[PDB]
């Protein structure tokens, strides 16, 4: 069987899932872009641009 | 969609889950004194 | 004073690893193991596993 | 503190007569080839 | 975005077996890597000529951040292209906007190529051009040189 | 009649223990040298816990400052330490016994002492050990000599630079940033950097870890198909099996064109005996440095050796690395001394 | 100048990689 | 109270050995 | 073909194996090493660190070497046809064009050697896994002489290619940066204890598990398929001893490539750090406590002290170009000495 | 002593999330391999 | 495997799959535009190393 | 290439070996 | 002879080498 | 004041730390006033300055050098037999533009306090209390991008090394044969 390192290799001759994979990869980026801009955001004081 | 034959089973042996647990326990040591400052 | 003492400390201790060398080799050769193990008298394998 | 340091040698005086005695006791012949 | 690449995701790990993925002549699951890079390259090249000549310029967009030599009086404003050898000057804010027009148009110039000319058999056989973990070598590559760039910047 | 004496004596109680004892079918193997051993290694691993982690500041430099090293003082496990036992002990023996309580004990660094002492002792006898179950089970008798060069580097900075500078306080302290203290002090007063016994250790591991990472590489790359696609390769070997696991020949070949021909080993029985030797007499050049600069036979000095033709000193990078020390030997210990040269 | 000092880098340069791919060539023949 | 944390890893490793030691799974020749 | 024919004469079987890769390694190797050697012999530092240099000037191959370029060249790739020596070899050396020449070249001539390394595995046809081993020396390279020194001012605070030099480089990364605080570098260390450790003990126990194959008390000339010492043996003896020991022998054998090499790309890790200054210096609670309560020592503490003596004495001679002037009654220093 | 907070979280979730990970796998390893050991 | 009507649109955008040019085909142009691709990352490379001084490199 | 490495390597060698020499010579 | 080339050989290297190991008493770098 | 903000060694991205956690306010504290520019002066009438901290140092002796590069000024570690004191040399700072401008230190400890902060460049006022602030310095957002993106691209050359590797020995990357 696989090892665990060797998991993500099931993807490698399935382009379907290959692309679902990146989708969901693409998906947790603009996600973290999102979210991190909100925590900056809710965080920033914009009192003083000096 | 059918079933698909990509599939695969994992494996993980009892040396490699006790080195893990080494591995993790270990950083965590080095690094928690790194992580509190 | 420094130069007896660090020659002696450096002649006793590669002396104590030839001990270590030598009595090693004599207890192996005495028993009759110093030249490898027996192929065909292998201790290990007549011996019950740890586990 | 005198108890104790007499434990101590107790146990010094123990374990170090079990050493020699021990490896006194025909140590060679405790191989697979005998 | 996420949300929608998160659904979509899912749909696709689903429905896996489509038939786009298969080879006509072996029934078997095939990527034709060369012609997919042409049309990714025909599609990034584009892209990068698209924000290089409107967003940059400000032709049709906002504009790029720019500042005095000592970043007092900082705004976005419209960068108009430097076409010189000072364009190449790292500080100077129009070779930006140059830059990404005329590599895009390169790019899509290539495009064309890429699109048109199959590869070369010994260079297909070399870099073996049959197993997408060439691509990923590659990509790779291009993606740590680009990284020591931007730290480098 | 000729040199062992093959001999038993009859199912005895002392020979039942000594059976016992000297038992192959036992889990951990206990010989002799464990019955030595195994209560060393206890008390001072025991003490080594609870001091590390609950022991009161000690009085390393017998200048009545306290050095806090413990979990609960303070400390983190980078920075956490069993402290060296007091200067004003020096190498004199300071059981507890020896103490009027356990609280001055602690305050003068009696911990140190002990735990310093029985790791040496267990460790020795762990040495003679691997010896022993080596000769139980019909080996070649030569893995003790191997681990003997880092008993030898533990002896010398455990035990024997504290005899030849007159006290335990210059013992290296069981912690990590102690240790780094050790290294730098070390460096200001002994130059070890430029101690050629030190270049052989650094030969040594670095040496050995090339090897380690070329022999490894090699056997890796050889490796016989035995095994499927994405499957781990190592399942293609089985524990106690005779046909080798790997293309030897190939190997060979490959470090044979890598260099030369004649570069590459053919004996792997040399292969391995080089890879055991090398940075074993590393170590054991090191350990012996560590112990003669601990009778202050310091490393080259080339301070001030380039002179121009005035008479004017031309430094050289040895200077440089002079001025390190002397940065190091000035701040360190600044409550310690009160006159002007540092002879202890 | 330092443009200068680029090109005839690239002439020296050119020159002495001609020299070993040459040498290759005739040895190959 | 972070003393805690280092004695919970500490412990964490050891526990670790531990079974690591006399836990394992035994080797079995061919 | 003419490609074929390139290909076919440069693979030939020769004494010292060339290639494609030996295109590009041996120029660079040759001129990487020559240039050590040049300027370890004939070329001095006087015009750039202010010290004497080279076997010509009096130094011994302890104190000799091939010094960083002067802090004022900045990170000027220095060529000799640059606009800083302007052709001239003579103000080339002086300025210490030599030390980019033997850095730039000693770097194309890794990516030779590793590309020699994949090339031969390719043609004999085994695993590329000693390429992958040595991208732990090349990640050493790079971090540490390219990277760090790109970090920072100028190549003047790169590594000196010489001995004393080297140590000069290390107490000076102590000094100022703390490095052995630093837990990547603890895990280099790691690294390379451990693979010599493994080395030692792989060897020693190959060594003393081997099999009776001969008569002669020389059991090297007794050496197939059949395997020359006892795993079983061995796991047995490690069991009993150590309480754990290898069954798997490839498993064993891509361990000690594994430690090695992963300690040498974590050190790198931190040194990237350590060029943008970017340290593992200080412990901000103890700095704190420290600051609140005078009674309170560690040995973190007193290591900080030893780092600020090396930085102030050395700071004056080590950077020149700064004009560094400390008066003797601001140099840090403790009672008596 | 001043320390970080945030270590608290990062160590425990840092140490937690990889365990579970590993005894995940672990476990259901062993269970294929029970079945694959049983029906030979 | 599934029909849709996108993959039907796109079908023959993946249909080549395989197809080479017979020996080098194009591989000494690529390589002269691999070359002239290296002296332009050189230039810039020196322009912004200063040692290509043209436009001076500094905050403008 | 033997001939060309070989030479490689020794001819400067020797070249240096009676620099280094000469140098010890060399009074201030 | 082969022996007797290599033992010439090593006594002609010992001999520069005990010529360099002179050469730190004297002259240059010899802090004289 | 924003030049003169740039002119401070705290905002300098290469005096930071790795573990040094959060935003630089949580170091210095969140910049109020500019206090303008400190003038120093001997009895003479002499512009000294004092020597900027370098970014190699954590800590750096105070020195106060004249336009000639000459010691005239300096904060003693050990106090006797000391020649450079602020109190035995006589020093004044004068402080111009900013909020203490036009005043004027002639006492040691004042033109003492002053020169420290002088080392670390112009003197700024800082709000300490709304981040509890450490009083340790820390990178900015270009330092730590610049640290992340470096090593992320060491590690992208070996996973580009791997990969490279899986590509071309596909064929035996499960072992070898005879
Ligand atoms: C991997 C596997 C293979 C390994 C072997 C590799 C073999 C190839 C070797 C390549 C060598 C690259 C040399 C890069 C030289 C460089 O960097 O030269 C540096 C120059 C900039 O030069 C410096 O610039 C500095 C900033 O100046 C600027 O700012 C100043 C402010 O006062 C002034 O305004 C000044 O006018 C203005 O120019 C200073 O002036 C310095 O004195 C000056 O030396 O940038 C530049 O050339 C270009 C910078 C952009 C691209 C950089 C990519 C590579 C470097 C990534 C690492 C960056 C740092 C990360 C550290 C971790
Ligand atoms: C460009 C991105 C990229 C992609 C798509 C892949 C893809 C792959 N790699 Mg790979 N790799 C990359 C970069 C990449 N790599 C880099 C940069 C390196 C150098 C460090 C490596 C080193 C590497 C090795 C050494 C191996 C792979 C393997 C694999 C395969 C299986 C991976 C898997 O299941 O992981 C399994 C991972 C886990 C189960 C969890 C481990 C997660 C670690 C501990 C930390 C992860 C970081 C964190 C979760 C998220 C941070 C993301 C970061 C990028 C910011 C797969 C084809 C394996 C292979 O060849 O299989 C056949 C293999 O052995 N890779
Ligand atoms: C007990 C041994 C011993 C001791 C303590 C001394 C001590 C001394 N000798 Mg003396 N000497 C000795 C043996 C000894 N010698 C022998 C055997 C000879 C015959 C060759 C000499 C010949 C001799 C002369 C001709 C002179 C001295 C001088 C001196 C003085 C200065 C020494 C000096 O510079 O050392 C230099 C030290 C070294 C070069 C270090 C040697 C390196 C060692 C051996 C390690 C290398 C071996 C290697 C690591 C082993 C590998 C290990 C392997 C097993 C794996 C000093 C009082 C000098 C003096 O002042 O006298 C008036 C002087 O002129 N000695
Ligand atoms: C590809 C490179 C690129 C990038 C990174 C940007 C980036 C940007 N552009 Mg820009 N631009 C580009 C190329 C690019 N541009 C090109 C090629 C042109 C050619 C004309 C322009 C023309 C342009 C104009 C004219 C303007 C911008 C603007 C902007 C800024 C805001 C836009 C934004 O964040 O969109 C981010 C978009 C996404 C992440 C996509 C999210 C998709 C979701 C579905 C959106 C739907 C939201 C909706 C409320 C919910 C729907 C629910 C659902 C069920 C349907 C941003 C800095 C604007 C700006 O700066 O204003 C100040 C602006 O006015 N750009
Ligand atoms: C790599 C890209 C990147 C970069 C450059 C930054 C940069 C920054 N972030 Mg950010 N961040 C990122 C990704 C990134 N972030 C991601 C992916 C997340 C989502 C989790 C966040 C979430 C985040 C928050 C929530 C905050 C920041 C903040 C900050 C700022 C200060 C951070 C600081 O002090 O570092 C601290 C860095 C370290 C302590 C380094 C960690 C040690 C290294 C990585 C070694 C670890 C290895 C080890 C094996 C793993 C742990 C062992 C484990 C087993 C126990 C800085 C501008 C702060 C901010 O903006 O202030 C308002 C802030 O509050 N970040
Ligand atoms: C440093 C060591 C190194 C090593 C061992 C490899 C190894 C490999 N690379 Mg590779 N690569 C590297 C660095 C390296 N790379 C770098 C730094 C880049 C740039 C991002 C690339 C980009 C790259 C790509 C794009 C591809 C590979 C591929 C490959 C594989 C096939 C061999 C190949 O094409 O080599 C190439 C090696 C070279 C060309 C050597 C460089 C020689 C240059 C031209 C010298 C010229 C310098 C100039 C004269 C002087 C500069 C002056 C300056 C200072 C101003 C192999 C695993 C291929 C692959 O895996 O496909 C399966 C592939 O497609 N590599
Ligand atoms: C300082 C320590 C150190 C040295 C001296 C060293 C030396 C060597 N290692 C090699 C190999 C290896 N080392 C490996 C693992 C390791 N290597 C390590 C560290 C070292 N490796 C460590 C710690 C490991 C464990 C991970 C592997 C897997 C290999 C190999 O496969 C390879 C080998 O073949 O071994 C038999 C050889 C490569 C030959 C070559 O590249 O020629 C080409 C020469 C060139 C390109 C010139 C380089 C010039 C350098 C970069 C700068 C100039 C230096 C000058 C002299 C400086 C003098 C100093 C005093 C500063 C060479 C003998
Ligand atoms: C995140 C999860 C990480 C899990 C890691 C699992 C680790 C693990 O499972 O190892 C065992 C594994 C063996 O793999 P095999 O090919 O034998 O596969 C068998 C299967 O059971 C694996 O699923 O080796 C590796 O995965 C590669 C790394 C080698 C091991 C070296 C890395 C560990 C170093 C530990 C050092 C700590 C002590 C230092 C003291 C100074
Ligand atoms: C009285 C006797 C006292 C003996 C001393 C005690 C020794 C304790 C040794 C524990 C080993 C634990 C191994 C776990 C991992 C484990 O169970 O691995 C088991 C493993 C067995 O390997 P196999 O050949 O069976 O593997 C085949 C496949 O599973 C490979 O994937 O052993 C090794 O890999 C050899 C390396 C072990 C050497 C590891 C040294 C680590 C030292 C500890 C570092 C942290 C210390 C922190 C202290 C705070
Ligand atoms: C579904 C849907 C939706 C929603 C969406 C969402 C809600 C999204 C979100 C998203 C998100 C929200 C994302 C996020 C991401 C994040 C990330 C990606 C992060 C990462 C990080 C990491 C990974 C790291 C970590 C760590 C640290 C640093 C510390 C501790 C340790 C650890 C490792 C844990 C809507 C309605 C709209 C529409 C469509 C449908
Ligand atoms: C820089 C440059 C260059 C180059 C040059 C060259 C390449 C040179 C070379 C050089 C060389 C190539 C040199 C060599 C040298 C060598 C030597 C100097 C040696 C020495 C030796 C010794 C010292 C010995 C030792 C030993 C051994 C081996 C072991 C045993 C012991 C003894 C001690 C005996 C050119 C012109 C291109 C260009 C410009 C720049
Ligand atoms: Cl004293
Ligand atoms: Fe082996």
């Amino acid at each position: 069987a696989l090892p665990w390192y060797r998991v993500h290799t099931v993807v490698l001759n399935d382009p379907g899932r290959l692309i679902s994979v990146h989708l969901m990869h693409t998906a947790l980026v603009s996600g973290w872009a999102g979210s991190m801009a909100l925590y900056e955001l809710a965080v920033f004081d914009p009192s003083d641009p000096v | 969609s059918g079933i698909n034959p990509n599939k695969q089973p994992v494996e993980l042996n009892r040396t490699s889950l006790f080195w893990g647990l080494l591995l993790i326990f270990v950083l965590a040591v080095l690094f928690s004194s790194y992580f509190f400052n | 004073r420094s130069w007896l003492t660090t020659s002696h400390f450096f002649l006793g201790f590669f002396i104590f690893i030839g001990h270590l060398w030598h009595a090693g080799r004599a207890r192996a050769a005495a028993a009759g193991f110093e030249k490898g193990i027996n192929r065909e008298n292998e201790p290990v394998l007549s011996m019950r596993p740890l586990d | 503190m005198f108890t104790l340091k007499i434990f101590v040698y107790s146990c010094v005086a123990f374990f170090c007569s079990l050493f020699i005695f021990g490896f006194l006791s025909n140590d060679p012949s405790r191989n697979p080839n005998r | 975005l996420s949300g929608l690449l998160f659904l979509a995701s899912i749909w696709h790990w689903v429905y896996w077996d489509l038939d786009l993925f298969r080879d006509p002549r072996t029934l078997e699951p095939a990527l034709d890597l060369p012609k997919v890079f042409g049309i990714h390259l025909v599609l990034s090249s584009l892209l990068c000529f698209g924000f290089g000549a409107f967003h940059v310029t400000g032709l049709f967009g906002p504009g790029i951040w720019i500042s005095d030599a000592y970043g007092l009086t900082g705004r976005i404003q419209s960068v108009a292209p430097a076409w010189g050898p000072e364009g190449f000057n790292p500080f100077n804010p129009g070779g930006i906007a140059s830059h990404h027009i005329a590599a895009g148009t390169v790019g899509i110039l290539a495009g064309v190529f890429h699109l048109n000319v199959r590869p070369p058999q010994r260079l297909y056989r070399a870099l073996r051009m049959g197993n997408i973990e060439t691509v990923l070598s590659s990509s790779i590559a291009a993606v740590f040189f680009a990284s020591f760039v931007v730290s480098g910047t | 009649m000729t040199v062992t004496l093959e001999r038993r004596e009859s199912t005895s109680l002392w020979e039942r223990f000594c059976s016992w004892i000297t038992s192959t079918e036992n889990r951990l193997y206990i010989g002799w040298f464990g019955v030595l051993m195994i209560p060393c290694l206890l008390t001072a691993t025991t003490v080594f816990i609870i001091a590390f982690i609950a022991a009161p500041p000690v009085d390393i430099d017998g200048i009545r400052e306290p050095v806090s090293g413990s979990l609960l003082y303070g400390n983190n496990i980078i920075t956490g330490a069993v402290v060296p036992t007091s200067n004003a002990i020096g190498l004199h023996l300071y059981p507890i016994w020896e103490a009027a309580s356990l609280d001055e004990w602690l305050y003068n660094g009696g911990p140190y002492q002990l735990v310093v002492l029985h790791f040496l002792l267990g460790v020795a006898a762990y040495m003679g050990r691997e010896w022993e179950l080596s000769y139980r089970l019909g080996m070649r008798p030569w893995i003790c000599v191997a681990f003997s060069a880092p008993v030898a580097a533990a002896t010398a900075v455990f035990l024997i630079y504290p005899i030849g500078q007159g006290s335990f306080s210059d013992g290296m302290p069981l912690g990590i940033s102690g240790t780094f203290n050790f290294m730098l002090v070390f460096q200001a007063e002994h130059n070890i950097l430029m101690h050629p016994f030190h270049m052989a250790g650094v030969a040594g591991v670095f040496g050995g870890a090339l090897f380690s990472a070329m022999h490894g590489s090699l056997v890796t790359s050889s490796l016989i198909r035995e095994t499927t696609e994405n499957e781990s390769p190592n399942y293609g070997y089985k524990l106690g099996q005779e046909e080798e696991t790997y293309n030897i020949v190939a190997a060979h070949g490959y470090f044979g064109r890598l260099i030369f021909q004649y570069a590459s080993f053919n004996n792997s029985r040399a292969l391995h005996f080089f890879l055991g030797l090398w940075p074993v007499v590393g170590i054991w050049l090191t350990s012996i440095g560590i112990s003669t600069m601990a009778f202050n036979l310091n490393g080259l000095n080339f301070n001030q050796s380039i002179v121009d033709s005035q008479g004017r000193v031309i430094n050289t990078w040895a200077d440089i690395i002079n001025r390190a020390n002397l940065g190091i030997e000035v701040m360190h210990e600044r409550n310690a001394h009160n006159f002007p040269l540092d002879l202890a | 100048p330092s443009l200068a000092a680029f090109f005839w880098s690239l002439i020296w340069a050119a020159v002495l990689v001609i020299l070993p791919i040459t040498g290759a060539i005739i040895w190959v023949s | 109270m972070e003393a805690l944390v280092y004695v919970f890893l500490l412990i964490g490793t050891l526990v670790v050995i531990f079974f690591a030691i006399f836990f394992r799974d035994p080797p079995r020749i061919a | 073909g003419w490609f074929d024919l390139l290909d076919d004469w440069l693979k030939r079987d020769r004494f010292v194996f060339i290639g494609w890769s030996g295109i590009l390694l041996f120029p660079c190797a040759y001129l990487a090493l020559g240039a050590w050697f040049t300027g370890t012999t004939f070329v001095s530092s006087w015009y750039t660190h202010g010290l004497a240099s080279s076997y010509l000037e009096g130094c011994n191959f302890l104190t000799a070497a091939v010094s960083s370029p002067a802090n004022s060249m900045g990170h000027s790739l220095l060529f000799l046809w640059g606009p800083e020596a302007q052709g001239d070899f003579t103000r080339w050396c002086q300025i210490g064009g030599l030390w980019t020449f033997t850095a730039l070249h000693g770097s194309f001539g890794l990516i030779g050697f590793c590309l020699r390394q994949f090339e031969i595995a390719r043609l004999v046809g085994l695993r590329p896994y000693n390429a992958i081993a040595f991208s732990g020396p090349i990640a050493v390279f790079v971090s540490v002489f390219l990277l760090y020194p790109l970090g920072q001012a100028s190549w003047f605070f790169a590594p000196s290619f010489g001995v004393a030099a080297i140590f000069r480089f290390l107490l000076f990364l102590q000094g100022f940066h703390n490095w052995t605080l630093n837990p990547f570098h603890m895990m280099g260390v790691a690294g390379i204890l451990g693979g010599a450790l493994l080395c030692a003990i792989h060897g020693a126990t190959v060594e003393n598990t081997l099999f009776e194959d001969g008569e002669a008390s020389d059991t090297f000339r007794a050496f197939q398929s059949e395997e020359t010492y006892s795993m079983v043996t061995a796991n047995r003896f490690w069991s009993q001893i150590f309480g754990v020991a290898f069954a798997n022998k490839r498993w064993l054998h891509f361990f000690l490539l594994f430690v090695p090499v992963t300690g040498l790309w974590v050190s790198s890790i931190g040194i990237v750090g350590l060029a943008l200054n970017l340290r593992a210096y200080d412990f901000v609670s103890q700095e704190i406590r420290a600051a609140e309560d005078p009674e309170f020592e560690t040995f973190y503490t007193k290591n900080i002290l030893l780092n600020e003596g090396i930085r102030a004495w050395m700071a004056a001679q080590d950077q020149p170009h700064e004009n560094f002037v400390f008066p003797e009654e601001v140099l840090p220093r403790g009672n008596a000495l | 002593m001043v320390v970080q907070e945030g270590g608290y979280l990062a160590v425990l979730l840092g140490v937690l999330f990889p365990v579970a990970f590993l005894i995940i796998l672990y476990i259901q390893s062993e269970a294929r391999n029970a079945g694959m050991r049983e029906a030979a | 495997a599934l029909k849709t009507r996108l993959g039907e649109l796109l079908r023959p955008l993946n249909s080549q799959y395989g197809k080479v040019a017979p020996g080098w085909g194009t591989t000494p142009i690529m390589g002269i535009f691999m070359a002239l691709f290296l002296l332009f990352l050189i230039i810039i490379l020196q322009i912004y190393n200063s040692s290509l001084i043209l436009l001076d490199i500094s905050w403008t | 290439f033997r001939w060309l490495a070989i030479h490689g390597l020794a001819i400067p060698t020797v070249f240096f070996f009676g620099a280094i020499t000469a140098m010890q010579f060399i009074q201030r | 002879p082969l022996w007797l080339v290599v033992t010439f050989g090593g006594i002609v290297v010992l001999t520069v080498l005990g010529i360099f190991i002179y050469g730190s008493y004297s002259g240059l770098g010899s802090s004289l | 004041d924003k030049l003169a903000f740039y002119d401070y060694i705290g905002n300098n991205p290469a005096k930071g730390g790795l573990f040094r956690a959060g935003p630089m306010n949580k170091g210095d504290g969140i910049a109020e006033a500019w206090l303008g520019h400190p003038v120093f002066q001997d009895k003479e009438g002499h512009e000294l300055i004092v020597r900027r901290m370098p970014a190699f140092f954590e800590n750096f002796p105070i020195i106060l050098v004249d336009k000639d590069g000459i010691i005239r000024a300096d904060i003693p570690f050990r106090r006797a037999e000391s020649k450079y004191s602020i109190e035995q040399v006589g020093v004044t700072c004068s402080f111009y533009g900013g909020k203490l401008n036009n005043q004027s230190f002639k006492d040691a400890s004042t033109v003492k306090k002053y020169a420290r902060k002088a080392q670390f460049g112009e003197v700024f006022e800082f709000d300490r209390t709304i981040l509890d602030s450490d009083g340790v310095f820390r990178s900015s957002p270009r330092g730590w991008f610049t640290f992340g993106h470096a090593n992320f691209a060491l590690l992208f050359f070996f996973g580009h090394l791997w990969h490279g590797s899986r590509t071309l020995f596909r064929d035996v990357f499960a072992g070898i044969g005879a």
